[PDB]
RNA sequence: GUGAUUUCUGCCCAGUGCUCUGAAUGUCAAAGUGAAGAAAUUCAACCAAGCGCGGGUAAACGGCGGGAGUAACUAUGACU
RNA sequence: UUGACAUUGUGAAGAGACAUAGAGGGUGUAGAAUAAGUGGGAGCUUCGGCGCCAGUGAAAUACCACUACCUUUAUAGUUUC
RNA sequence: GAAGACAUUGUCAGGUGGGGAGUUUGGCUGGGGCGGCACAUCUGUUAAACGAUAACGCAGAUGUCCUAAGGGGGGCUCAUGGAGAACAGAAAUCUCCAGUAGAACAAAAGGGUAAAAGCCCCCUUGAUUUUGAUUUUCAGUGUGAAUACAAACCAUGAAAGU
RNA sequence: GCGGAUUUAGCUCAGUUGGGAGAGCGCCAGACUGAAGAUCUGGAGGUCCUGUGUUCGAUCCACAGAAUUCGCACCA
RNA sequence: CAAUUUU
């Protein structure tokens, strides 16, 4: 479990946030096995990743990843979305496999408040629209 | 309150031991083969003051 | 604390008006109360079952319904700016007929 | 206060609707509670941090609690209630108090 | 069930060696506590009789003792004052009548040790006097139970065959159930053993 | 924690705090086992640490009061 | 600080515990005996001993039909330290 | 070399924890604090002869108790005083006469009561059930409390009734 | 609230088939010694917290109550 | 094993 930094365990707030030692870190444990690959393999692109082993305290993942600028990948049209620079670091902004379930996006009645990304569907309904010819 | 003065000690801030006149580590040799199967003959050179 | 009981500060109004002790005189049970009649109120401390309140003493009202020993009457009472037609409920001993509507009747 | 048994009174019923026998008893709360809506809407708020959401009670002032005796019919075997007012000591048995013979200081 | 044809078909026939009257008895297993809640109670219905050999200490002197003469054993009067103090110690069944509704003055001295006292544990002045003739000689437990359990009767006559011990056994099954709570264990009767006098041991 | 030297450091461990290699069910978590029922679930037993129990502890926190009777006239009480 | 679970793999011995079989004994009186049971009986037996219709004791007295309470014991089946 | 599936590491559960955090710590008050409750109630009075009314004014009380001390019916005279009868006296039980209440009615004060509402017997559970109206406090809100019914069921009495 | 624990002549141990209220200590008497002392014995006290069951009968096996603590929790 | 007083 993640615990927040908080020098010598002081919260400085109302007691609902006072507890320290058992926070949860809402992103997955796999998606933080992708950033620290991605921020040293900065020129590569990561397509997806998976699970391999679990000892006492490590949970190994084995990330597969793609060269965008390789000359066999800029041609050979099965994989010409990776060179298109909209997918520059498509793990750090969360759009990989766990970037599309821990971010929360699925169809349905029980994936509702995170159906098309939470922050868009927060600031679109507790805005208030005012027309010219107010209704 | 404050951190009382046996808590601000254990941080290495100013309470680091004064280490200018310590001549060296007062500790003896490790087990070579020549120590647990015979003898090797040492010779004292000088006696000093380790401050 | 303070006295705001149901029959507080009314020592002198429920005495049965000395040398007039004993039970009720039995002309009070051989007398009719039809609806529309006009009556007064005078409380007797003989029966502790159906007094009018401390306030409703010596005031005149019309009756509106009757039951086996009961007469409900209408009294106007004020609160600052208005009157309200109260609708009380009394045992029939505490009531005399108001002898004021003969000199208008006759 | 001394109360008897056998309490012959009006059953609620649909069978008799009439004065029948009622052998009285006296009840406590039974099982306290579990999984009953306002208990597990409450364990949702206790779980986690903060602690002691809904008000605990410290200022007690009473001494007697309102003995309530539940009836029990013997023909249709239903169960009605009634409440006596507050008393400190309450039995359910005998000593039909005879008049003032036995004083003996 | 305790017999479909299990262990009560063949072990009843080569014990025709003691010609003494053979009735195999019965107990069961029900634990209880130091209270006296629901033990040896619940007078059951056993239609097959005992053809018993005991005495009846009758208290009935109406001239329907014609009917008590053919339905009972010993016809006494109400001179019970001085004799019956420590006399009967082997007595199974007694039946008395409506004249003795208050004449229990001189039976409670003797009914303390054999313990068939005329309290609510042995109610002999029975109102209805027509059901209480034929069945009631049969042995069935009407006693104050000792500390944990007494649940007894004789199973059947070893001489009298098994014509009704597949259906009266089913109402031999219903004794201890419907008054106490389920503090009683389930399957009180289990492995059935038969020994009147001659039978060996067998566990079902 | 007291504050050179000299000379002393009296009595009290019931309260509070600390400690102990003492013994029992007296209470005592989740998990685990067993019984019922068709299950969710209920009930029971085992119930670790710690409390509790008993001891140790004042250069540990601290505390140091009363009341009777008794000595040749009183008085006071060495004494119980 | 303490316990549970993973971490975490392969063994022997000891000791209980648990049921499953079986086992022996067991207080104030008497009855016929160191009398802790039951509903009852009156006989199978080398005895005609013990019973009973006999005494008396809270009790009925040979037999458990089923165990009350033991471990004191024996083996494998459940595991546990 | 040690040590070894015990430790360590992680999750969950109990215990300890002013080290640390957040907060709170009433009100009325002849300043405030202390004292008290005048912070809900009730009785008599100050209250100024309808009603309403104050002060940390006055003298008191409440946070209960009751199988009867409730309900009904029948039946008796109370506290005291005079007069008498063995022990019997200042105080014992029995009797006569006077006896407007000077006694009693669970609990403070005030009202009330005489073939009773006091005391002695007999029988009982209306100390039920369904909802409404009404009076006092009131803003004419609620809670508390009480009055009079209707629809039922019953208890007592000879019934009227209660 | 809720589960245990104990109540004994004045006080403390007693007391467990259930047959037994006993010891000690407090008032009074006898002994002992030449006598005073100390020491010895005796006189008496008891509702075994109460009520009901349990049983031949109970402190003893229970349930309810009164009192005394131990703990353990805690949405009006 | 323990033993106090006798103007
Ligand atoms: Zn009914």
């Amino acid at each position: 479990n993640r615990k927040r930094p908080v020098p010598k365990g002081a919260t400085y707030g109302k007691p609902t946030n006072q507890g320290v030692n058992e926070l949860k870190y809402q992103r997955s444990l796999r998606a933080t096995a992708e950033e620290r690959v991605g921020r040293r393999a900065a020129n590569l692109r990561v397509l997806n990743s998976y699970w391999v082993n679990q000892d006492s305290t490590y949970k190994y993942f084995e990330v597969i990843l793609v060269d965008p600028q390789h000359k066999a990948i800029r041609r050979d049209a099965r994989y010409n979305w990776i060179c298109d620079p909209v997918h520059k670091h498509r793990e750090a902004r969360g759009l990989t496999a766990t970037g599309k379930k821990s971010r929360g996006i699925n169809k349905g009645h029980k994936f509702n408040n995170t159906k098309a990304g939470r922050r868009k569907t927060w600031k679109r309904q507790n805005t208030l629209s005012l027309w010219r010819y107010r209704k | 309150g404050r951190v009382i003065r046996n808590q601000r000690k254990g941080a290495g801030s100013i309470f680091t031991s004064h280490t200018r006149l310590r001549q060296g580590a007062a500790k003896l040799r490790t087990l070579d083969y020549a120590e647990r199967h015979g003898y090797i003959r040492g010779i004292v050179k000088q006696i000093v003051h380790d401050s | 604390g303070k006295s705001h009981g149901y029959r507080s500060r009314t020592r002198y109004m429920f005495q049965r008006d000395f040398r007039k002790h004993g039970a009720v005189h039995l002309s009070t049970y051989l007398k009719v109360y039809k609806v529309g009649d006009i009556v007064d109120i005078k409380a007797n401390g003989s029966i502790q079952k159906g007094m009018p309140h401390k306030f409703y003493q010596g005031k005149t009202g019309v009756v509106y319904n009757v039951t086996k020993s009961s007469v409900g009457v209408i009294i106007n009472k004020m609160v600052g700016n208005r009157y309200l037609e109260k609708r009380l409920n009394l045992r029939v001993e505490h009531i005399k007929h108001s002898k004021c509507r003969q000199e208008f009747l006759e | 206060v001394n109360v008897p048994k056998t309490r012959k009174t009006y059953c609620k019923g649909k069978t008799c609707r009439k004065h029948t026998q009622h052998k009285v008893t006296q009840y406590k709360a039974g099982k306290a509670s579990l999984f009953a809506q306002g208990k597990r809407r409450y364990d949702r708020k206790q779980s986690g941090f903060g602690g002691q959401t809904k008000p605990v009670f410290h200022k007690k002032a009473k001494t007697t609690k309102k003995v309530v005796l539940r009836l029990e019919c013997v023909k249709c075997k239903t169960r009605a209630q009634l409440t006596l007012k507050r008393c400190k000591h309450f039995e359910l048995g005998g000593e039909k108090k005879q008049k003032g013979q036995a004083l003996q200081f | 069930v305790k017999e479909l044809l299990k262990y009560s078909n063949e072990t009843k026939k080569r014990n025709f060696l003691e010609t003494v009257e053979l009735q195999v008895g019965l107990k069961n297993y029900d634990p209880q506590r130091d209270k006296r809640f629901s033990g040896s109670l619940k007078l059951p219905n056993c239609p097959r009789p005992n053809m018993s050999i005991c005495i009846f200490g009758d208290a009935f002197d109406v001239d329907r003792a014609k009917s008590c003469g053919v339905d009972a054993m010993s016809v006494d009067d109400l001179k019970k004052l001085n004799k019956n103090k420590k006399l009967i110690k082997k007595l199974s069944k007694k039946y008395n009548a409506f004249i003795a509704s208050e004449v229990l003055i001189k039976q409670v001295p003797r009914l303390l040790g054999p313990q068939l006292s005329k309290a609510g544990k042995f109610p002999t002045p029975v109102s209805h006097n027509d059901d209480l003739y034929g069945k009631v000689t049969d042995v069935r437990s009407t006693i104050k139970f000792q500390l944990k359990k007494v649940l007894c009767l004789a199973v059947a006559v070893g001489n009298v065959e098994m014509e009704e011990d597949v259906l009266v056994n089913q109402i031999l099954m219903s004794v201890n159930f419907f008054v106490s709570l389920l503090k009683k264990n389930w399957q009180n009767v289990g492995s059935l053993v038969v020994k009147s006098s001659m039978g060996p041991a067998f566990r079902l």
